[PDB]
Parts: C-alpha cells; sequence; structure tokens
C-alpha cells in the first residue's frame, strides 16, 4: 500500500472553498544578489471523507509560520485535531500534515500558513521579469502558474478542477502598480510596518482554478475603454510603449471581441474588467489568466510606423485566441490534463471566428488552413504521432503534464473541432456549445461533456443527420492518430480511405481500436457546383455516383479543406482539375486551389502520385493573383529550392519560377500605383509580399531594380525610410545581395541603432543576404559577440548565414570550429544547439556531406552536443532521406523544370 | 498557453 503523500494526483477527501492570499515581492535583491517574495495565506476547505492527513501542494517554499508549517483551525465551531507535524515531499510537491485525530465530513477547516520563496528569473511561479528604460534596470514581479506552479507562489490544492474563490492582497512599492485577475477592492492603504509600501486588496475572484490566478506588481501604465455594458478594458504596458501609442491596436479591437464571443457563447463576459498586459521578453508568449492575460509585448503591442501586416494579424488572432478562453477553458474547465488538447484546439480554431469579427474585411478564418490543418498534417502524417486523447491515468507528473501542449493539441485540437462545427453547422455547434457553458459553468468538464451537448443538439432538430453518435464519429478522430487519404477513382466512383503516411515505408506500431478507418465527413463540387454532402463509413471502401464523372467533367472533394483529410485523384480528373484551373481558376473556391497544391506534394513524398504530376499542379499559378495557392507553391517547394539550389537543377527552376511570378508582379505594379500604395486587404496584402519575395529571390529585374531604387533612396535619407514594413525583408535582403560594403555598412550602422525588435530582425536576417564571402565570414565573427549581436540572437543569425547559398560553407565551418564554446553557453544562457545544427546541415544532401557530418561527430571524447544531441542524431537520419530524395527525383525534376521554363 | 501559429507549415 503506498503512501497518499507519494501518489501524483491529490486525495479527494478534502475540497478547498476559498483561501486568502498576500504576497509580498522585495524588487531590490539582498545584497548577495537573491531576491525573494513573501507570503502569507489561510485556506478553508471542507472535509469530504474522514481523514488524518492533509496534503496540499508546495514547491520550493520556505516556511516561517509559528510552529508547524501550518497552523490549522475549524470555522465556526468545529475542533480540530493537534498537528503531529508537517512535512515537505519533493518529489510530488506536498506540504504534508500529519494529524493526532481524524478530519470529519461536512466540518470545515482553515490552515494558515507563512512562507517565502526565491523571486526568480525563471518564468514559474511569482517570478521576476527584468528589463531596461534608458538608463535604468527595472525590475517588476509577474506570474505564471500555467500548469502546476501555483504551487510555487502559494500552499494550494493545485489541481484544475478543484476550484475555490481567491481573494488577492499585494504588499508592494507605493509607487507601483499592482494587479490581479479582479479590480482592486478601493485605494491602496500604507503599510504599517513600512509605509514606503502600500497594501492593495482586490475583489474576490469567481470560483476558478489556481492555474488561472495571476498578480502583478509594476511601472506599468495602461490605454483603456469602457463598454457600453460598464466593463473597463486596459491594455497594459512599459510606461514608454504606451506613450508612443503602441497599445491602441490592441484596444481597438478587444472590445468588438469580448463582444463577439458573448454572443457567440451566449453567455456573458464573466468578469468585471478586462486587463491584457504585454511583457517584455515573456517567453510562453501569452497566458489566459482570468481577467488578466499576459502577453509577450510583440504579441500584444503594435507599431504603425514599422510593423507589417503580418504583425497586424499577429496581434487580433493572438487576442482573440485568449479572450476565447475567458468562457471556454476559465468559466468552464477541463477537469484534467489529458484533455487539454479540448481547450486549446478550441482556442485555436475559434480565435479565427473572434479575430474576423474585429476584422471582416481580412477573410481571416480562411488561414487556419496553411496555419494549422496542413501544418500538423506535417507531424499527424507520421509514424511516431499520437492520438488526441490520452487516458487521465497516463497523465500525473508536472513533466507529463508539459508534454500535454504540441502540435498536435493546438492544431490538430482546432482542426477536428473546425471539421465537428461544420458537419453540425454551426448554428447547431453553437446550440450545444451555449448549453454546455450554461450546464458547467465554474465547473468542470471531460471532452465527453461537449459531445453530450452537441448530441442533445442534434437530438433536438431534424434538418442534420449524421450516419453514427456525435461521440461514435468524433472517437475516430480522437482515440486514434492520424488521417485517411481519400482516394477517388472517377471513372467508376469508387472511394477508398487509408492511413496517410509520408513515408511509404514506415511501420505504425501503434495499434488503433479501429484499426486506422475513420467515418469522414465528404463535401465535393462538381464541374463548380456544390453536390449533396456525403459521410464515408468505416469501411476501406465504398462507392457513390457522386464521385463518379463523364469525360469532361471534374470532381473535387473536402471544400475549403474543413475536413481533416488529404485527397487524391485518378490521373485523368487531375487533369480536368487543371484544366480548369487554367483556362478559369474562379471555378474552384482559393481554399482548394490551394489544396490541390498542398495535398498533391504530400502524395507525391508517400510515393501515390508522381512528382511531376504535383510540379503539373503549379502550372496555373501564372494566373493566379491570390495568396493561399501561391503560398500553398511556396511552402511545398522551399524543399526543392533547398536540396537544389547547388545545382544544376537550380537555372531552371529559378527560370520556371520567374515565368510563374511575372504576370503577379506586374498586376500588383500596377494595382499598387508604382508600388506608392498597398492593396486594401490582408490577403492581397500577403499576396504582394509573396510576390516580390518570389519575383526578388528568383531574379526577376524588375523587381531587382525595385530593390536598389528604394534601398539607395533610404540611404540618400535615412531618417526617413521610403519603404513600407510589408516589403522590408524582400528589399533589404535584395538590395543588400545586389550591392558591397556600403550597403552592408548602412544596414549595420540601422541595425545597432533600432530601438525595436521586429525591425532590428529584419535587418539581423538581410545582412545575410550579403553574396560577398569577406562579408558573411565578418559577420559570423560578429555573432558571438554579445556588445553586436545579442546572445538569445546568435544562433538565428549564423542560420540566416547558413540558408545563403554562399554562406552555406562559411557558417558550416564556423559551427565545427567553434563547437568548443558549448562549455560557454551551456551555462550562459541556452543558446540552442539543436535548432542551429538542424538550421546549418539542413541542405546536407550527398554522402560526401554525410561523411562530414559524420567525421565531425568524431569528437564524442568530451564537450559532448548538450541539448543538440540527437539533434545531431536527426541530422545523421534527415541527410540519409535526402540522399535517397535526391537520387530519386533528381532527374525527373530537372527535366520538368527544363520544359516548363518556355 | 498563447499558440495562433505562424501560418505556413507543410510537409
Ligand atoms: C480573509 O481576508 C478577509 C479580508 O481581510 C477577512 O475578512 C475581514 O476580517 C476583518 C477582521 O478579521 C474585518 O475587519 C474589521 O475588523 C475589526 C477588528 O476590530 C472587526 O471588529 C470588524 O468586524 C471588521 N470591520 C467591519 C466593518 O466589519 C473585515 O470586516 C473582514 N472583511 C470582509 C468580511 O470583507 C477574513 O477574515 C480573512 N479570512 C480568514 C479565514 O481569516
Ligand atoms: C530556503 O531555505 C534554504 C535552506 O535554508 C535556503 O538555501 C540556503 O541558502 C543559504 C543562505 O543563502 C546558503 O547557505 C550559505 O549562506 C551563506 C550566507 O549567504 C553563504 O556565505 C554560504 O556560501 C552559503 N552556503 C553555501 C554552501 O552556498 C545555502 O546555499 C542554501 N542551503 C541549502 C540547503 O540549499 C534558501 O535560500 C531559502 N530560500 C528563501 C527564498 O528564503
Ligand atoms: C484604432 O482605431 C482608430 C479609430 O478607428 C484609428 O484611428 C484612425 O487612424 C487612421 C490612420 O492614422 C486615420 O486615417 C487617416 O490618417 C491620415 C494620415 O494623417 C489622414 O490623411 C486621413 O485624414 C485619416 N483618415 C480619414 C478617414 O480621413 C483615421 O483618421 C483614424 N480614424 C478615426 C476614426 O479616428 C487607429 O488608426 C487605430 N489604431 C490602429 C493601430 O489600428
Ligand atoms: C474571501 O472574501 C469573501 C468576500 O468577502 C469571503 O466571503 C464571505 O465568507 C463568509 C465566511 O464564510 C460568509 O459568511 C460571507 O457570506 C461571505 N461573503 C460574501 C460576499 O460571499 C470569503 O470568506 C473570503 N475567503 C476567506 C478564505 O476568508
Ligand atoms: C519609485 O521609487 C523608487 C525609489 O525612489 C525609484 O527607483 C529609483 O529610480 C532612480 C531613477 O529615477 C534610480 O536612480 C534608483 O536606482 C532607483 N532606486 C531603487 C532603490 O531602485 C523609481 O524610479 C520610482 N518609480 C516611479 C514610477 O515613480
Ligand atoms: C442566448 O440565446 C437565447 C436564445 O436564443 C437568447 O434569448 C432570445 O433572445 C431574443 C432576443 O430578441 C428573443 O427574441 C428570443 O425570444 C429569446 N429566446 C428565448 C428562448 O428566450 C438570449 O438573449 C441569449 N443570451 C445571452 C446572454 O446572450
Ligand atoms: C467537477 O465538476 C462536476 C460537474 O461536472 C462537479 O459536480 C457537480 O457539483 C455541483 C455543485 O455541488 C452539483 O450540483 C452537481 O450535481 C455535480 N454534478 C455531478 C456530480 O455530475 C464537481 O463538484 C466538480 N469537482 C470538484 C472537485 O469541484
Ligand atoms: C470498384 O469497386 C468494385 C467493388 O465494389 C470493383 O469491382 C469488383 O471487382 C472484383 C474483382 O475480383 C469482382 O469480383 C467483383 O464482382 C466486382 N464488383 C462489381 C463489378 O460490382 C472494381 O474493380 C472497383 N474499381 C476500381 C477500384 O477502380
Ligand atoms: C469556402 O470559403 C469561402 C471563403 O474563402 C467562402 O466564401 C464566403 O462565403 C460567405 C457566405 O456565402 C460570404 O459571406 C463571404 O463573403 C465569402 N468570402 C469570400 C472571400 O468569397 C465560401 O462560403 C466557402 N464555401 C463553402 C461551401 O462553405
Ligand atoms: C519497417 O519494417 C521493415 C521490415 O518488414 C523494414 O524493412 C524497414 O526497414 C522498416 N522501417 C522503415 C522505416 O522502412
Ligand atoms: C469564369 O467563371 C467565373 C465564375 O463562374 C465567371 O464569373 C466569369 O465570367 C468566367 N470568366 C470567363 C472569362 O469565362
Ligand atoms: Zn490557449
Amino acid at each position: 500500500q503506498s503512501k497518499p503523500w507519494n501518489r501524483y494526483r491529490l486525495p479527494t477527501t478534502l475540497l478547498p472553498d476559498s483561501y486568502n492570499v498576500t504576497l509580498r515581492p522585495y524588487l531590490t535583491p539582498n545584497a548577495d544578489g537573491l531576491y525573494i517574495f513573501k507570503g502569507k495565506s489561510i485556506v478553508r476547505f471542507l472535509c469530504q471523507e474522514p481523514t488524518d492527513v492533509i496534503i496540499i501542494h508546495s514547491k520550493k517554499l520556505n516556511y516561517t509560520t509559528q510552529g508547524h508549517m501550518v497552523v490549522l483551525r475549524g470555522v465556526g465551531d468545529s475542533q480540530v485535531p493537534e498537528i503531529d507535524r508537517t512535512e515537505l515531499v519533493e518529489l510530488t510537491e506536498y506540504l504534508v500534515v500529519h494529524l493526532k485525530g481524524s478530519l470529519q465530513p461536512g466540518h470545515m477547516y482553515e490552515m494558515e500558513s507563512e512562507f517565502q520563496g526565491e523571486l526568480a528569473d525563471d518564468l514559474a511561479g511569482f517570478y521576476r521579469s527584468e528589463y531596461m528604460e534608458g538608463n535604468v534596470k527595472k525590475v517588476l514581479a509577474t506570474t505564471q502558474m500555467q500548469s502546476t506552479d501555483a504551487r510555487k507562489s502559494f500552499p494550494c490544492f493545485d489541481e484544475p478542477a478543484m476550484k475555490a474563490t481567491f481573494n488577492i492582497t499585494l504588499i508592494h512599492p507605493n509607487n507601483l502598480t499592482a494587479l490581479s485577475n479582479m479590480p482592486p477592492k478601493g485605494s491602496s492603504t500604507p503599510l504599517a510596518e513600512d509605509p514606503n509600501w502600500s497594501v492593495t486588496e482586490f475583489e474576490t475572484t469567481p470560483v476558478m482554478s489556481t492555474y488561472l490566478l495571476a498578480y502583478i506588481v509594476s511601472e506599468f501604465q495602461s490605454v483603456n475603454e469602457t463598454a457600453q455594458n460598464g466593463v473597463l478594458i486596459r491594455i497594459w504596458a512599459r510606461p514608454n510603449a504606451i506613450a508612443e501609442g503602441h497599445g491602441m491596436y490592441a484596444l481597438n479591437v478587444t472590445g468588438p471581441i469580448l463582444n463577439f464571443f458573448a454572443n457567440h457563447y451566449n453567455t456573458s463576459y464573466p468578469l468585471p474588467k478586462s486587463d491584457q498586459i504585454a511583457l517584455p521578453d515573456f517567453n510562453a508568449g501569452a497566458m489566459e489568466n482570468w481577467g488578466l492575460v499576459t502577453y509577450r509585448e510583440n504579441a500584444l503591442l503594435f507599431d504603425p510606423q514599422s510593423s507589417s501586416i503580418s504583425n497586424k494579424e499577429r496581434v487580433v488572432t493572438v487576442i482573440a485566441h485568449e479572450l476565447a478562453h475567458q468562457w471556454f477553458g476559465n468559466l468552464v474547465t477541463l477537469a484534467w490534463w489529458n484533455d487539454l488538447w479540448l481547450n486549446e484546439g478550441f482556442a485555436s480554431y475559434v480565435e479565427y471566428l473572434g479575430a474576423d469579427h474585429a476584422e471582416p474585411t481580412w477573410n481571416l478564418k480562411d488561414l487556419i488552413v496553411p496555419g494549422d490543418v496542413y501544418r500538423v498534417m506535417a507531424v499527424d502524417a507520421l509514424a511516431s504521432s499520437h492520438p488526441l486523447t490520452t487516458p487521465a491515468e497516463e497523465v500525473n507528473t508536472p513533466a507529463q503534464i508539459s508534454e500535454m501542449f504540441d502540435s498536435i493539441s493546438y492544431s490538430k485540437g482546432a482542426s477536428v473541432i473546425r471539421m465537428l462545427s461544420n458537419f453540425l453547422t454551426e448554428d447547431l455547434f453553437k446550440e450545444g456549445l451555449a448549453s454546455y457553458l450554461h450546464a458547467f459553468a465554474y465547473q468542470n468538464t471531460t471532452y465527453l461533456d461537449l459531445w453530450e451537448h452537441l448530441q442533445k443538439a442534434v437530438d433536438a432538430q431534424t434538418s442534420i443527420r449524421l450516419p453514427d453518435t456525435v461521440r461514435a464519429i468524433m472517437d475516430r478522430w480522437t482515440l486514434q492518430m492520424g488521417f485517411p487519404v481519400i482516394t477517388v477513382d472517377t471513372k467508376t466512383g469508387n472511394i477508398s480511405q487509408k492511413h496517410f503516411l509520408l513515408d511509404s515505408e514506415s511501420n505504425v506500431t501503434r495499434s488503433s481500436a479501429f484499426d486506422y478507418l475513420w467515418i469522414v465527413p465528404i463535401s465535393s463540387i462538381k464541374n463548380g457546383v456544390m453536390q449533396d454532402h456525403y459521410w464515408l463509413r468505416d469501411v476501406s471502401q465504398a462507392q457513390n455516383d457522386l464521385f463518379k464523372t463523364a469525360s469532361d467533367d471534374w470532381v473535387l472533394l473536402n471544400v475549403n479543406v474543413t475536413g481533416y483529410f488529404q485527397v487524391n485523384y485518378d490521373e485523368d480528373n487531375w487533369r480536368m482539375i487543371q484544366h480548369q484551373l487554367q483556362t478559369n481558376l474562379s471555378v474552384i473556391p482559393v481554399i482548394n486551389r490551394a489544396q490541390v497544391i498542398y495535398d498533391s506534394f504530400n502524395l507525391a513524398t508517400a510515393h501515390m502520385v508522381p512528382v511531376t504530376l504535383a510540379l503539373d499542379n503549379t502550372l496555373f499559378l501564372n494566373g493566379e493573383k491570390e495568396y493561399m495557392p501561391w503560398q500553398a507553391a511556396l511552402s511545398s517547394l522551399s524543399y526543392f529550392s533547398l536540396m537544389f539550389d547547388r545545382s544544376e537543377v537550380y537555372g531552371p527552376m529559378k527560370k520556371y519560377l520567374r515565368k510563374q511570378v511575372e504576370p503577379l508582379f506586374q498586376h500588383f505594379e500596377t494595382l499598387t500605383k508604382n508600388w506608392t500604395e498597398r492593396p486594401e486587404n490582408l490577403m492581397d496584402q500577403y499576396s504582394e509580399i509573396n510576390a516580390i519575395s518570389t519575383a526578388c529571390s528568383n531574379g526577376l529585374p524588375q523587381c531587382e531594380n525595385l530593390a536598389k531604387t528604394l534601398f539607395d533612396q533610404w540611404m540618400s535619407d535615412p531618417e526617413n525610410n521610403p519603404i513600407h514594413p510589408n516589403l522590408r525583408s524582400t528589399i533589404y535582403c535584395n538590395a543588400i545581395a545586389q550591392g558591397g560594403q556600403d550597403q552592408w555598412d548602412f544596414a549595420w550602422g540601422q541595425l545597432q541603432q533600432a530601438q525595436l525588435v521586429n525591425e532590428a530582425d529584419k535587418l539581423r536576417s538581410a545582412l545575410a543576404c550579403s553574396n560577398e564571402v569577406w562579408l558573411l565570414n565578418r559577420y559570423l565573427g560578429y555573432t558571438l559577440n554579445p556588445d553586436l549581436i545579442r546572445k538569445q540572437d546568435a544562433t538565428s543569425t549564423i542560420n540566416s548565414i547558413a540558408s545563403n547559398v554562399i554562406g552555406q560553407p562559411l557558417a558550416w565551418d564556423f559551427v565545427q570550429s567553434n563547437w568548443k564554446k558549448l562549455f560557454q553557453d551551456y551555462g550562459g544562457g541556452s543558446f540552442s544547439f539543436s535548432n542551429l545544427i538542424q538550421g546549418v546541415t539542413r541542405r546536407f544532401s550527398s554522402e560526401f556531406e554525410l561523411q562530414q557530418l559524420e567525421q565531425f561527430k568524431k569528437n564524442n571524447m568530451d564537450v559532448g552536443f548538450g541539448s543538440g544531441t540527437r539533434a545531431l542524431e536527426q541530422a545523421l537520419e534527415k541527410t540519409k532521406a535526402n540522399i535517397k530524395w535526391v537520387k530519386e527525383n533528381k532527374e525527373v525534376v530537372l527535366n520538368w523544370f527544363i520544359e516548363h521554363s518556355s | 498557453r498563447p499558440k495562433p501559429q505562424q501560418f505556413f507549415g507543410l510537409m
């Protein structure tokens, strides 16, 4: 019989009711350089079943409580047993209070403690963040509880289902602002023991999870809006960022987004206020703390003067994502981390819906397809993938919990939920969603609860008919990994499904309860006209006339790629599709014009179509003005460039892409009035960005001319940059590529004086575009100088140099020679040896290069590889795959490009 | 924690 304090899950014998927590960060170090926080807490809990032990979470806390580590009292007139002893059990992160008698069912108890911890710069629990304002190093205190770190700030029953109300008090320097989940109760009062400090009490939280608590002490200022319903909206940031107006876009979109969600969810925003705060270098990206959402600065702030349209899109979607959680996740909370995919998957889908509401002309909802669907299919088409669902009993330790937060959980989660909403219809999905939120408000759920409420909505109507229960259908998409390729023979209308793997030689060893068969919702378009919807049942092969064609007709499946699968056709149908796109592309929805490209390249990788069929699918692009299909092609061809840009294949490839993109360049040349004014909507701006990128990188003289002229103009007047932020990355790069040390030194100067990270990033990247060996070598010589290149930017810069075909050997020589820097940078910040190894060896595709990677590895004796260990093994494995791919594809691909470049 | 995801992704 194992002791309960040696088990990772808490007993269910005691449940929390409410907590008082007072925290006091000390933002001045103790002279040895240690920063601490002090705290005091009282938790009131109810005894459900008799027990003589209290087990509560505690991590890295020292107790200063009088007597034992806690004091234990009865609520009202309840008696309390005496404490035998208190002990900390570090492995399972518990404070354990052994009692001399048993607590009694139905009785409430209050347990008080006093404690302190390090206010470490570790982004965990209550922690410190250091940044610069002019001459001064500033330090603030802030929180990150996600997932199991509330217990690092105060002792608590730190599991998400164990909800309670929280009364937070902050004790802080009197000239700093204190924020938490709720509004402050009133004005701060001076601390009696030292009036240099103030005390800020916050209103009681709703019933809520520990992982969603937040409290922050800083010098931050805000911009504000009061919504019509009295809800106060604030964006918080560094005083200088606020003063420059960088919080305005976030402020602009927040009101509309909250309004969208209240309506979408049929549920009022559950808090009196909304704070969002931009933190410098918040590595977690963003965190949905209820009423006080934290973001890295570059995710929330926006500078219209220097930021591109893609920055704007990042802000509105990141906001919509975190605000989505203020209902789904925070109001109704998944009972355990094994169901994290539902929470993050749901937010990862509806972020597009929320953002679309704020920017209705942007067609943002489309972006889930390239952004999430095809992104996650890359890793879900591997034998090494995993199902969305995990048994709760397999997820116990904080490490196992962290593993829940991956591409599958977020992106496949979003994909399958989007598929679900689509086959139910949004109206029906929303009914079940509202029912679910209403039923479980301030409580906890599993994914089965959502399915049940969606089933109730289906059962209450007669229009939408499903081939099975919602649960049975969704089980196919959640209980087994991967997805099917749907293959259609249009001569017969025969339709088949099989588990899709990119590696046709791969062995799947993870068994499925369903033998890798799905229940698949299949929409289709025939000759541009929508057909009746179809469901492929759990069978390998079926037949339907919907998918049978005449000689001159065509069919296309999975309209707008709402379904989580890829489609293959017989060659005849592929040609009819190709013919349609060649003569009138408008007949096929833009998303599907992209899908044809995405799927065919994947199918070619899997040896299900010849690579030439996939390349044939790019032929229509000379008449394509829209973003997504061009994006599909560029994404699919980046590997081709990577394998071939040092070979005889490259000339014909460059020429072919010049032929394809020249008309688009011409189109935008006129549309933009000689480049003086951007296209109006987001998609058209993205298309222009990619068009100029593709034209210049493939050597279109007109683009090269544009880049030289603008950069010359900039050099003639450094303070007035004539290059629109959307075009900076391309214009900078191509101009530095054309020029020498004059263009290089100018951009270097601009980089050194750059006040803004995103602009500094563009400049750093563009400096790697030089075609002068001596410049790229000198530049490599800077990457390790922290006065010239930030340590956190070093590997990125080397990678950018490696990406330059000329820089490739230079960077590889640099990494080998200076690998004697692992013992200077496994302790001096991470560095990321893993990402650096992958970037520099990315191109390797020959036996000779494999020999060099092996010979470099022959320094196994000492120094090792660190966090890049086995990333080095990944590189050796990938090189082998590349060798095999180039050998199989070189001849066929060379001839295709030659043939189709006029 | 925050993920929208960057809008490329394709193997
Ligand atoms: C969690 O924190 C709460 C906020 O501090 C505590 O509630 C407060 O308790 C105070 C006294 O313990 C009350 O303040 C005043 O104290 C004088 C002492 O001289 C009393 O006589 C008065 O009753 C009281 N003043 C008034 C106007 O009633 C606060 O009233 C009270 N605040 C509330 C209820 O919002 C909780 O006690 C604390 N929880 C635990 C378990 O200790
Ligand atoms: C929680 O309690 C821990 C154990 O008491 C503390 O960790 C200890 O910190 C001590 C003081 O900083 C260290 O001991 C010695 O301290 C003196 C004076 O600062 C130094 O001259 C010595 O070099 C130092 N000794 C050593 C070996 O470094 C200990 O390092 C350390 N002890 C242990 C067992 O880890 C935590 O500091 C404390 N945390 C908080 C937030 O209060
Ligand atoms: C947050 O929302 C605000 C209100 O919608 C936006 O304010 C708008 O800013 C626009 C860009 O600066 C202005 O457009 C034009 O600016 C030029 C440059 O000076 C002028 O020639 C034009 O006269 C002017 N607009 C018009 C319609 O003539 C808008 O004036 C202004 N709109 C309003 C209603 O005040 C903010 O831009 C927005 N912030 C962000 C970052 O998006
Ligand atoms: C946190 O503050 C709230 C609000 O003041 C406290 O709620 C009160 O609790 C007492 C004792 O159980 C009740 O008699 C009152 O009815 C409650 N008031 C309200 C408005 O709900 C709560 O007890 C506090 N938490 C702790 C741990 O003391
Ligand atoms: C809050 O008060 C503190 C202390 O008076 C200020 O911190 C000092 O700021 C000056 C620069 O103005 C520095 O030279 C000192 O080193 C700081 N002292 C300490 C102990 O850190 C702080 O600037 C004030 N902040 C605001 C927003 O008013
Ligand atoms: C949630 O949805 C319900 C049901 O649709 C809303 O109630 C309806 O509101 C409209 C507003 O004009 C009325 O015409 C209907 O008669 C109402 N239906 C019912 C059954 O009451 C409700 O307003 C929504 N609530 C929130 C908080 O968004
Ligand atoms: C986790 O969630 C469930 C609901 O899904 C909670 O159980 C409900 O509790 C409420 C309020 O006491 C009751 O009215 C319901 O009848 C319960 N529903 C059930 C048992 O299905 C449960 O309390 C939550 N767990 C914790 C630890 O709070
Ligand atoms: C389409 O599917 C049908 C089966 O439903 C295939 O036709 C069958 O072929 C086998 C060959 O052994 C015969 O024994 C069956 O009697 C046939 N069934 C018929 C004619 O109804 C057909 O080959 C498939 N065509 C494809 C995949 O292109
Ligand atoms: C496929 O996606 C497109 C968007 O890419 C959808 O087109 C939108 O349709 C709605 C309703 O008909 C309109 O309000 C929008 O203005 C359309 N946008 C564009 C850019 O055309 C289309 O509805 C989707 N097709 C299907 C069958 O769902
Ligand atoms: C899969 O198993 C077969 C044995 O039938 C083997 O030939 C092959 O190398 C294995 N792995 C891969 C990646 O193909
Ligand atoms: C092509 O098809 C679109 C969509 O049906 C139609 O609006 C357009 O008139 C057609 N264009 C030509 C040149 O036939
Ligand atoms: Zn999220």
